[PDB]
DNA sequence: TTTTTT
DNA sequence: TCCGAGCGAA
DNA sequence: TTTGCCCGGA
């Protein structure tokens, strides 16, 4: 679409501008793609993992698996309630996030997902008699998010339905993953691009949309403050355009979301006042983060690491506050009321200083 | 049932018909069969573990009672079955307010399991079983307590079925090669009493994979080999020589003892550690901190994996954990 | 309930009495006797057995013709709060 | 054929192709002419062969026209609740056993009874374990169950018992290279001496895990169009595997201890999509078997991470429980 | 096959079927040469219900040797509606056989529509159970048995047969109150079908549930009068008599408080 | 512009009726020929086709062809207030938002005006070869939709399978198996009912059942079935109208066994 | 959707 | 167009 | 000492 994000993101595996050796081997697999094993992509957040999906699957069906449509699926629960699921389609594959029906999304795996391994499909585009001559792929994204319950349903359909079905997987971590899936698959690491390769990439774009800038070294900054996230600096790129009138200055200065503005505030008032009232104060920032859809893993996450960015802490105090957050990442895994275990890691960092 | 006896597993193929056949629980046998003798059956409750004969009993006890026709004569429900709060009020309450269809007499209903049972169903027998008495008696069998009210634990006679002692299990035994034709060792009968826990159904279950893997039964006879092949267990051989290993050698060699002993046969890790905690529950320890360490530090590694986990990185725990667990001994 | 309040006691919010009628009949100048006062004893009581009842007495507060009191133990309950700005309040303290 | 991943194409047809678990099959084997088969809990870890040997047995008992009429197999992917067991489960197991054709007579041992196979059984709900307890006991004389699991504490005490217990090995070079070696064969896949053992070594005791990395190999050995052999380093780099020379780093900057170093070290890292589990799996191994650290060093460290793995196992986030530990052994 | 048993309609066996259907669940046939009898006994093993069907019953019928086929009545009921009442329905069983075969054919055109019903393997004695000399037998019109049940039990869960000389006597009380029928014997030659037959040596008192005479009356549809037997020690006997065989309800009474 | 009236509104709401469940959107595309329409399920596994012609109507015209992209359950909303006797007409103009429907009734007193939004769908086009199917058979649409019915109680799947003057409806479940034969007949008293077939090579097929129950719907439009089987094309189900048809082409299950 | 009391 | 039932389901 | 969203219905 508009934003550059995604008017310049690269549709095949001869567009793609990162990670060479990753490339040739989604070549190689693309190949001979009739054995094609069951995939699970892995790497961290928005490096270029659906992109390349996206590339894998344009180079076995051509690029009609870009012609997307949307469809609303209906479900009926035991207890007789209704639910819906968007489901993304092309002529060749389908796309879900199951998770969006929560504790429910065994239900799409069980029915819907099953009811694709099981029937064969028209084709009246590509196909002289009428049958889809072809495997169905499914796409599952955030698979990391499944209720072990629903990764269970997938095994047997995995293999019984291997000459109908294959699955690509995506996740950012492997670690709630259950063992039995990921002996099913084969795992495709996906690393972040360098700095220079970002820098190369925003360079493009600041050419392709005539944008002045100084020097270089501004996206090398920009580069620098994703953390490898290629969406994220590309989508800084252009808000720092759109702020300095599309002319970008070495004094221009990097733009932060306003998450990460109140959690680096939290993390000053954490570091200031460590106290019961200080402690109460922080609960009210919680429920506001979590309020507007700012998970309790990233708060978790953001909020550990811009603590040990603190100049005036010792070793001591970093090594109890990562304990701490250790400890309480996995009660957040275990739990369902995130502000409890929050304010309990506020409460011990604050004691430990 | 389909042809003859001999197409059953054992663990059904010699479950007792009689009274005298149920081994191993005198006291309960001898009260409840001069309870019939006598006219004088009062509700019953058989509490026990997995597979010590309360099932067998009751279905012998009804028999004895009614004759070869008693399962028309008995209302048997069991956790397959529906058993809520209307099924107490419509199908129990009716057969227990109603005379008999085929010949006179009392009524029995046998709840098994009932520790399946909701509350609310519980309760509801309350008053059933009181009213009802004089033509009607319950049986309620169940492993766990805990789940049975308080008021329904009131009504009933308990009767406590104990783990299988050594002698029950061995004239068992020695009544299954008599009638398989099988020959067993006295160190094999030793080490499948030991691994039964007091269980008849492993003990059958173990023996009948046992002459499974014997080239010739007719000949062949059970050696404990033969026990910790079916059952990919740990010789108590390899078991001390890793616990020696570790309370006595480096790390380096430790490790590698572990690793080789495991890969000899293929043992399970778990496995080895409760033959370990079995070993070392026995030794005389001077400081108390070293068998809370030892007990703490193997029931979590236990508990993790219960939960999969990576083995190399538990054994490697199992192997720190008795180190350090020792050095308390100084 | 709802439905059961709509056919019963609904009718008389605006209606005379005809057991007052009649016993006060010969009573000369008794204009109490032929009107209403409606109780509506134990409003927290009101379970599924009474489904939209609640909203439909507080209806009733608002359209009544003639008096109707209520009364509750918990007045401070969710259920509760409809009757809040169309009730006048009476509080009972425990007596000394 | 060619339409097949490798996982399903070689799937074992008969008992005889399952390799390394001969310590059960020898006792299924004999069943064929014993007919008393008794209650089955096949248990063991992932890709061990479980599900293929209760197919293959189905299979050699009751031959390709029976099979289907003799057994009901319910996995994860089907609805399991107390009432399925209670009516589905329970009514098969009532009914008359098919009536065998006199040709299936001939040709097959064709026992008298059929098989309900409760693939994954330890996704089941305690309850409704506790309902199959007396269909399996009262209905035996026609009917036997197979329960198969990867976590054997899942399965409630009575129906372990019941149930005649088979443990499934850990497939490694030991006793799986045999088979790995005939794949490879039958698929033209050209290897350095060496290559299949340290496939079989990084599985991990999963035969699958193996056949699917020598089929990613083989792919990326056939894209290349050069006849050379797969080298272990390309195993390597296609399992996932840290090179040792990014171990030694994280190694050298534990024993510098700087906690920013190892911070920064850390942060870098993680961008590059390495699995925390294999990192954690790599330190166990380098520093437990290294003579330069002593006894003391060693218990700490095993506790250490026998702790990471466990909460790592609950799906934590993989940085912070990454840099904990590392913080954690640059203190001992 | 080795029984062959064609209705000339399905309808006189879906008829029979729904006569007893809605008391018990299993049902076990046995077929021989001489017609096909049936047993079954309700959830709560209060009631019984024993079913008879001559080879009058059948346009051909043929059992070589005896076979007993044991199904769940909800099935058979599911597949006999799958079927026309107008069709010819054929039962046909094999030796040792693993399913019963029920085949709706139309002379009028060349359709056939086969069902295999795969049964079950109950095993469970019939019993023969009839006690020989029972108290008192009496005899009645269906639709007035049916009726005085139906008023009774509107009031209580319970009804009591009271039988004496020359007298039959139906009671019922309960919250509301209690009702009471009384009927005598009574012989009318321009309609024999009304008659009243009493015939006693014991007096008799027993009681019944309710639920379970209101499930025996159902069978009406099949007989235009219903025999009572009863007896201070037994079950009580309804029988209803088909134009061939009989259909036959053994309840137990409640236990006297 | 474009102008539609049908003899009956009846038979307008029927065929509607007919594809409403399978589809909700759908492109009509009205020509001076008549009226076609081809959608494709979400699922993929059904496709319906349209070809009312110019007879059915009881008047027609239309220019140039237009596209008019409509969902089925507000239609079906509009024609369910329609009466049961009225002369249905469509009307549109160039460049058409929406569809004017006139219920004209037969006395002048009776008139009723509606308007429906079109929609823009994105439909692609569909090319459907004629095709020489293993086997073709004719037979009365109550049989049919009867033994679909009375088979769909026993299992998720019903067999088809065509053999020598043999064609078999067979269904396999829990409590058993239901078959249904029948056999190539004639009746010349009465040839409506009769059941033809030819058959060319035997096929055998496996469909599931909510998919034939949702095709049996249409058996309201004609009193005969057409059904046509290849072993490697979907299986083509034709209901015969005035001038035009209504056909689903039905994908098979996955034979996982073979 | 609800564990226990003395 | 206005109103808040009943549930915590992000 | 009782929140936020916002049902089904008018
Ligand atoms: N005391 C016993 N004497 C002889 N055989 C026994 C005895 N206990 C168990 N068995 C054997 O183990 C099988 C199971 O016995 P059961 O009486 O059904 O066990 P149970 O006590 O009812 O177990 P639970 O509580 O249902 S798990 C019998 O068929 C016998 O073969
Ligand atoms: N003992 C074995 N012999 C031969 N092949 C095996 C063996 N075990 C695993 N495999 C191979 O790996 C594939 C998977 O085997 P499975 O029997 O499905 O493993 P599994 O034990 O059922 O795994 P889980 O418990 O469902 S994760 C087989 O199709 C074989 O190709
Ligand atoms: N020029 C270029 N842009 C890429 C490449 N890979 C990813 N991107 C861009 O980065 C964005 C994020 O990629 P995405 O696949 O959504 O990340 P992920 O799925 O979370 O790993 C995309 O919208 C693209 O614009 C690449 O190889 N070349
Ligand atoms: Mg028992
Ligand atoms: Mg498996």
């Amino acid at each position: 679409m508009s934003l550059w994000v995604d008017k310049y993101r690269p549709k095949s595996l001869n567009a793609l501008s990162h990670n060479e050796e990753l490339t040739n081997f989604l070549k190689s697999l693309s190949d001979q793609p009739r054995d094609l094993p069951h995939l699970l992509l892995y790497g961290p957040n928005g490096t270029g993992k659906k992109t390349r999906c996206m590339a894998l699957l344009e180079s076995i069906f051509g690029p009609g698996v870009y012609r997307l449509k949307i469809d609303v699926r209906q479900f009926v629960t035991a207890s007789n309630r209704k639910l819906e699921l968007n489901v993304v389609s092309s002529p060749y594959h389908l796309e879900i996030t199951p998770s969006d029906m929560g504790n429910n999304d065994r239900i799409v795996i069980q029915e819907l997902l099953k009811e694709v391994a099981q029937m064969e499909q028209v084709d009246f585009q590509d196909s002289k008699d009428g049958l889809a001559h072809r495997y169905k792929c499914v796409i599952i994204n955030e698979a990391n998010s499944l209720t072990k319950d629903a990764q269970a349903a997938l095994r047997r359909t995995m293999e019984k339905y291997s000459k109908n079905i294959r699955l690509i997987m995506v996740c950012d971590s492997m670690s709630p993953i259950i063992a039995p899936i990921k002996s099913r698959c084969l795992l495709i690491r996906c690393p972040a691009p360098s700095d220079s390769e970002i820098s190369t990439i925003l360079s493009d774009v600041v050419t392709n949309e005539r944008i002045q800038l100084e020097t270089k070294d501004i996206l090398k900054r920009i580069a620098q403050a994703s953390n490898g996230n290629l969406r994220v600096s590309l989508l800084m790129l252009e808000s720092m355009a759109l702020n300095n009138e599309l002319a970008l200055k070495s004094s221009s200065p990097i733009i932060k979301p306003d998450w990460i503005i109140v959690i680096h505030k939290l993390t000053r008032k954490i570091v200031k006042e460590r106290s019961v009232n200080s402690l109460i104060e922080c609960r009210a920032v919680l429920y506001d983060l979590l309020a507007h859809c700012i998970p309790a893993n990233i708060i978790l996450k953001e909020l550990t690491f811009s603590l040990l960015d603190v100049e005036t802490l010792n070793t001591t105090n970093k090594s109890s506050i990562i304990e701490y957050s250790s400890v309480f990442d996995e009660r957040l895994s275990l739990g369902n009321k995130a502000i409890f275990h929050l304010e309990g890691f506020i409460a011990k960092v604050m004691c430990c200083l | 049932e389909k042809r003859s006896k001999e197409n059953l597993p054992w663990v059904e193929k010699y479950r007792p018909e009689t009274l005298d056949e149920v081994y191993g629980q005198n006291e309960v046998i001898t009260t409840v069969r001069k309870f019939v003798d006598e006219g004088k059956l009062p509700h019953l409750l058989f509490y026990g573990p997995p597979g010590t004969g309360k099932t067998s009993t009751i279905v012998a006890l009804a028999r004895e009672i009614y004759g070869k026709n008693y399962s028309n004569m008995v209302l048997e429900l069991n956790a397959s079955d529906d058993r809520g709060i209307d099924v107490v009020r419509n199908q129990i309450k009716d057969f227990a307010s109603t005379r008999q269809i085929f010949s006179k007499g009392f009524k029995l209903i046998i709840l098994d399991e009932a520790d399946a049972m909701t509350n609310a169903a519980q309760n509801a027998l309350r008053r059933v079983i009181e009213r009802y008495t004089k033509n009607t008696r319950f049986c309620v069998l169940a492993n766990y307590a805990h789940k049975l009210t308080p008021a329904l634990l009131s009504r009933c006679t308990r009767f406590r079925f104990q783990p299988l002692p050594q002698e029950a299990i061995e004239r068992r035994i020695a009544n299954v090669l008599v009638h398989e034709k099988l020959k067993l060792s006295p160190n094999a009968e030793k080490a499948l009493i030991e691994l039964s826990n007091g269980d008849m159904r492993r003990v059958l279950n173990v023996l009948q994979s046992c002459k499974a893997t014997l080239d010739n039964p007719d000949e062949d006879e059970i050696s404990d080999d033969v026990i910790y092949e079916c059952c990919g267990a740990p010789r108590p051989s390899d078991l001390k020589a890793v616990l020696k290993s570790i309370l006595e050698d480096d790390w380096g060699t430790a490790h590698y003892t572990l690793n080789k002993v495991r890969s000899a046969k293929g043992l399970a890790l778990i496995d080895l550690i409760e033959g370990i905690v079995k070993i070392l529950e026995d030794y005389e320890l001077q400081n108390e901190e070293t068998r809370v360490h030892l007990l703490t530090k193997l029931a979590d590694i236990e508990y993790s994996i219960s939960k999969g986990g990576n083995d190399q990185i538990q054994g490697s725990a199992v192997i720190g954990a008795i180190k350090a667990s020792f050095e308390n001994e100084t | 309930s709802k439905t059961l309040l709509n056919a019963g006691v609904k009718n008389a919010l605006d209606n005379m009495s005809v057991v007052g009628y009649f016993k006060h009949n010969e009573e000369a100048q008794n204009l109490n006797g032929k009107h209403f006062v409606i109780i509506m004893d134990e409003v927290d009581g009101m379970s599924g057995g009474d489904r939209g009842g609640v909203g439909q007495l507080a209806q009733f507060c608002r359209k009544t013709s003639t008096p109707l009191i209520l009364i509750c133990n918990e007045r401070n309950l969710p259920k509760m709060r409809p009757f809040d700005r169309v009730c006048l309040d009476i509080q009972f303290r425990r007596p000394d | 054929l060619a339409q097949q991943p490798w996982v399903e194409k070689y799937r074992p047809k008969n008992l005889d192709e399952v390799t390394a678990q001969d310590h059960a099959v020898t006792v299924l084997k004999k069943t064929l002419k014993s007919a008393n088969l008794p209650h089955m809990l096949f248990y063991g870890p992932p890709g061990t062969g479980k599900t293929s040997t209760i197919l293959a047995l189905t299979k050699e008992l009751y031959g390709p026209d029976l099979m289907k009429s003799r057994i009901l197999e319910l996995n994860a992917s089907d609805e399991r609740g107390i009432s399925i067991v209670r009516e589905k489960v329970k009514n098969f197991a009532r009914l008359t056993v098919s009536k065998p054709s006199k040709h299936d007579l001939e040709n097959y041992p064709c026992p008298p009874y059929k098989i309900i196979i409760l693939d994954e059984a330890d996704s089941m709900t305690a309850d409704a374990q506790s309902a199959l307890r007396r269909t399996m006991e009262t209905y035996s004389g026609v009917t036997r169950f197979c329960l198969i699991c990867n976590y054997v504490t899942r399965i409630i005490d009575p129906l372990a018992s019941r149930c005649s217990k088979f443990r499934f090995k850990a497939l490694d070079a030991s006793n799986a290279i045999d088979r790995l070696r005939f794949i490879s064969e039958q698929e033209n896949v050209k290897c350095d001496d060496g290559v299949l053992e340290r496939i079989l070594d990084i599985s991990a005791g999963d035969l699958r895990r193996g056949i699917t990395l020598l089929q990613s190999a083989s792919k990326g050995a056939q894209y290349l169009g050069d006849g050379k052999n797969i080298t272990s380093t390309q195993v390597e780099e296609l399992a996932g595997v840290v090179p040792h020379d990014i171990l030694i780093e994280i190694v050298e900057k534990v024993k510098s201890g700087d906690f920013d170093e190892i911070k920064k070290y850390v942060n870098t890292f993680m961008k590059s999509g390495w699995s925390a589990a294999s990192v954690v799996n790599q330190l166990h191994e380098y520093y437990i078997t290294n003579d330069n650290f002593d006894t003391n060093f060693k218990n700490q460290i095993s506790w250490l991470l026998f702790t990471t793995d466990s909460r790592l196992n609950n799906g934590t986030n993989e940085h912070i429980q990454l840099l904990n530990l590392l913080v954690k052994i640059s203190q001992l | 096959s080795m029984l062959e048993a064609k209705f000339e309609e399905a309808s006189l066996f879906k008829r029979i079927i729904d006569g007893f259907k809605d008391c018990v669940q299993l049902v076990n046939f046995q077929c021989k040469e001489d017609g096909i009898i049936a047993q079954a006994v309700d959830d709560s093993r209060v009631l019984l219900v024993s079913l008879e069907i001559g080879v009058e019953a059948f346009q051909e019928y043929r059992c070589d040797h005896p076979v007993t086929l044991g199904m769940d009545l909800t099935s058979l009921s599911k597949i006999l509606r799958c079927g026309n009442n107008t069709d010819t329905l054929t039962l046909i069983a094999d030796n040792t056989p693993d399913s019963i075969i029920l085949l709706f054919e139309d002379t009028k055109k060349d359709r056939i529509a086969e069902y295999s019903l795969k049964l079950m393997d109950i095993d469970a004695d019939f019993l023969k159970i009839e006690e020989l000399q029972y108290d008192s037998t009496l005899s009645l019109p269906s639709s007035e048995f049916s009726k005085i049940v139906r008023d009774l039990s509107q009031l209580s869960d319970s009804i009591n047969i009271m039988i004496t000389k020359e007298t039959i006597k139906f009671v019922a009380d309960g919250d509301i109150g209690s009702g009471s029928v009384i009927i005598k014997p009574f012989v009318d030659m321009e309609h024999p079908e009304t008659s009243i037959k009493l015939e006693m040596d014991q007096p008799v008192d027993l009681t019944f549930g309710a639920k379970y005479l209101l499930d025996i009356i159902k069978g009406s549809s099949l007989s235009d009068r219903v025999g009572i037997r009863l007896s201070s020690e037994a079950p009580a006997l309804f029988q209803f008599d088909l134009k061939s065989g009989f259909l036959q309800f053994f309840l137990a009474p409640k236990f006297n408080d």
